[PDB]
């Protein structure tokens, strides 16, 4: 036997169907067409903000699967200066961590933000690369208000004031403060 | 390392009786000075070896050795 | 806009009341490791909207609620509300009960979540980093790193549009399934 209401239950799925599947093709349409565009305005600075924060080299990115802008992967080629050109995989901790932030600073540069907290982001660098760090976020604070989380003392060097959060009385908090400029 | 400007600390609350202001804990400071300094006072107040007080943000900050 | 003040009274460590005076250039928050400066990142990602009381400690017990209030400038009219000055509150209390406003209105945690999301500061803005960022760039996984091109690039209303589409027509179809099994039976 059939039933009035479940044929209109099933016209009624058809016609969501049509709908939402024009939908579903507009999302795709959007996802792909501002992922190409966004890559394309990141990969404008990622050279130079390499180049500032490790102090040299050079640096690419470059889409896995150029024809896929759904599902591509990103590949980062960089060269430290000093060493040779290599796949992000293979260069040292350290190295690998400016980079990293490298394509984080280039992406501000394209996604602009009027304050940025950043906790311990830069933790894993070597030593010797944490001045450019600290001087780049000197130099772009005109521009971005910064918040920085730290234990990096070459990054305190740079700061306008400190804030100093230490346990006085166990599990309590003390904050005090001193301006360096 | 901090362990060595925290000696000079305790050691010049020592000498010193009483308080003594953040600015004085060292006759003048390089700003890479000062922030060392500034962590090791923050240190000595983890080890409850140095009491402080300040009123407001980037007020005076004065020092006073725990005994 | 940029951050004025930070005030937090009863968040994790911040058992007495703590104010932060933010400068307009760079701020550091430095200190011993656990000493809670790392609880200052928490205190703004929470009321932002985005375990939470003072538990005790040797010499204090636990509080009974924990408050963060963010002191925002807004003089460019940056956040799309009529006030010089912005202010966003989050309370929690140990009931369980919660409380939020804007400059001293009560609200939704919504309409703090939408200020932002407005302003252009949601889910994908880089406003704040921490080391999972980094983490995620450095994953062998290209799906981990293609995450973060897809933050910068602000598809994520795209894609759970899409989804919610996705799941819609899954359910009216499981639904049709459901009624033509009970009807089955009935035959």
């Amino acid at each position: 036997m059939r039933y009035k209401f479940l044929s209109e239950q099933k016209e009624d799925l058809t016609e969501a169907k049509n709908t939402l599947f024009q939908v579903i093709e507009e999302m795709d349409e959007e996802m792909t067409k501002r992922f190409n565009d966004t890559f394309v305005q990141i990969r404008s600075h990622f050279d130079q903000v390499f180049r500032s924060l490790f102090g040299g080299g050079r640096a690419e990115l470059r889409l896995t699967d150029p024809n896929d802008l759904l599902h591509s992967g990103v590949e980062i080629i960089a060269q430290p200066p000093g060493k040779k050109l290599q796949n992000l995989n293979l260069l040292s901790g350290g190295e690998r961590a400016l980079t990293a932030i490298a394509l984080l600073f280039s992406i501000l540069k394209v996604r602009p933000v009027p304050f940025c907290v950043l906790d311990q982001v830069e933790a894993a660098l070597d030593e010797a690369n944490v001045f450019r760090f600290a001087q780049y976020l000197k130099k772009y604070s005109s521009d971005t208000q910064f918040i920085v989380i730290t234990h990096r003392k070459g990054t305190m060097e740079e700061a306008d004031v400190l804030y100093g959060v230490t346990m006085q009385e166990s599990g309590v908090s003390k904050v005090i403060s001193v301006k360096l400029e | 390392p901090i362990e060595a400007r925290m000696n000079e600390i305790v050691h010049s609350l020592k000498s010193r009786g009483t308080r003594i202001n953040f600015m004085d804990l060292f006759p003048y400071e390089q700003k890479e000075h000062l922030v060392v300094t500034f962590l090791a006072v923050l240190e000595l107040m983890k080890n409850q070896l140095v009491l402080i007080e300040q009123e407001h943000n980037f007020s005076d900050i004065y020092i006073t050795g725990s005994e | 806009m940029f951050l004025k003040r930070l005030d937090v009274i009863g968040f994790k460590s911040f058992a007495e009341r703590i104010s932060v005076d933010f400068v307009k250039g760079v701020t550091a928050v430095v200190g011993p490791n656990g000493s809670g400066k790392s609880n200052i990142t928490d205190a703004i990602r929470w009321v932002l909207g985005e375990d939470i009381i003072f538990a005790g400690s040797d010499s204090r017990k636990r509080l009974n609620l924990a408050e963060v209030t963010l002191t925002l400038d807004n003089d460019d009219h940056f956040l799309p509300i009529d006030f010089h000055e912005v202010s966003v509150t989050r309370r929690v209390y140990r009931s369980g009960e919660s409380e939020f406003l804007i400059n001293n209105q009560p609200c939704r945690l919504k309409d703090i979540i939408d200020l932002f999301m407005d302003s252009g500061l949601g889910k994908e803005a880089f406003s704040i980093i921490s080391q999972g960022k980094v983490e995620e760039i450095l994953s062998s996984k290209a799906e981990d790193r293609r995450s973060i091109f897809e933050e910068a690039a602000g598809v994520l209303k795209y894609k759970t549009r899409k989804k919610k589409a996705e799941n819609k027509l899954f359910e009216t179809q499981d639904n049709l399934n459901r009624v033509e099994d009970i009807l089955h039976e009935l035959e």
